[PDB]
């Protein structure tokens, strides 16, 4: 059975998702089974109350693209005990993206994938630009990375 | 079984 | 909140650097004189083209935690004296990017 | 080993950086090895400052639990600040 996934405790946890990003972010939840199920998106500089549970896995993504966000600067956010009744915050932020990945998200947001090919580039960026992030492939890392 | 997910209750 | 983040350029050279607000024109100046080795009574700094007191806070000069940001830093222009008398400010622009391609007209 | 170095680009503009921004491109870092100046032959003036600023900001924003601002990136530039970055490994 799939490493990265939720308990299922039966414990809530109270949690607000503050979108300190200027994406449109995208909560995903990986559910009892590890399968990511995703949940109403979060506009730029708003938050939304959620009822989570204690050792829920949850990951943050810009919604258009798939880019990699981080929540309380790291990959995976799990709600704790809330602590005197008091809920717990996940601040959903911009990595510190490489240059390159970040001159790859400006061409992808402006160059159609049919025409990835018509730009003037080397055959290692095209693989680089149609190589999309995607949440499937971090959940692979990330497993892997756990063991 | 009985899984509870998360909701947008709140 | 108190760090700018700074251009100052001359002829094609360009100084990358920082400096707080409440600092002084003068400790600019010292700045670029351990970089560029010239001392700073012979150095003229401007804001576009106006020349800068040397008392002055940068924040006094116009540079701000909000106009002078690590990703868009703002400019001081530098002059040099020549022996007797001060050169006038020249700033070589940045190359051109060449037309943007048909496929990333949006 | 200086507190600064000096990168020319192609166009002959001089950028004058911290070592300690440059040695975010592993690139610049290994050229560095032991010398002060580093030529560009590739690289325009108008990519090179743009490098530059992507120092200050990774310098500036890795490791801190404030709120990162998205690096800006005009149309008219990817491309070539896209080669460059991927010459530069950073």
């Amino acid at each position: 059975r799939p490493v990265l996934r939720s308990v299922n405790s039966r414990e809530p946890s109270q949690v607000i998702f503050c979108n300190r990003s200027p994406r449109v972010v995208l909560p995903v939840w990986l559910n009892f089974d590890g399968e990511p199920q995703p949940y109403p998106t979060l506009p730029p500089g708003t938050g939304r109350r959620i009822h989570s549970y204690r050792g829920h896995l949850w990951l943050f993504r810009d919604a258009g693209t798939h880019d990699g966000l981080l929540v309380n600067q790291t990959e995976l956010f799990v709600p704790s005990l809330n602590v005197d009744g008091q809920p717990i915050f996940a601040n959903i932020t911009l990595p510190v993206y490489t240059l390159k990945e970040r001159c790859l998200q400006v061409v992808r947001s402006l160059v159609k994938p049919e025409n990835y090919r018509r730009l003037d580039i080397v055959r290692s960026l095209y693989e680089d630009l149609e190589d999309h992030p995607n949440v499937q492939k971090d959940l692979e890392r990330l497993t892997q990375e756990r063991i | 079984l009985y899984y509870m997910a998360p909701e947008h209750l709140n | 909140s108190m760090d700018v983040f700074l251009m100052i350029r001359r002829h094609k050279t360009t100084i990358f650097t920082d400096a707080k607000e409440s600092s002084t024109v003068f400790e600019l100046k010292r700045i670029v004189e351990g970089i560029l080795k010239r001392p700073p009574d012979e150095q003229r700094l401007y804001k576009d083209d106006q020349l800068l007191d040397d008392g002055k806070t940068l924040g006094e000069a116009g540079f701000t935690s909000q106009t002078a940001r690590p990703q868009a830093p703002a400019t001081v222009g530098l002059a040099f004296r020549a022996d007797d008398t001060f050169e006038a400010l020249s700033i070589e622009p940045f190359s051109s990017p060449p037309e943007l391609p048909d496929v990333m007209k949006p | 080993g200086s507190m600064y170095v000096k990168l020319i680009s192609s166009d002959g503009h001089e950028f004058i950086v911290k070592r300690e921004h440059a040695l975010t491109s592993g690139t610049i870092k290994a050229m560095l090895s032991e010398t002060n100046e580093v030529n560009f032959r590739e690289i325009p003036s108008h990519v090179l400052s743009k490098v530059c600023m992507y120092f200050t900001y990774k310098v500036r924003y890795t490791n801190s639990s404030t709120e990162i601002p998205e690096f800006p990136i005009a149309p008219e530039i990817a491309l070539e600040l896209l080669m460059a970055a991927n010459f530069l490994d950073c």
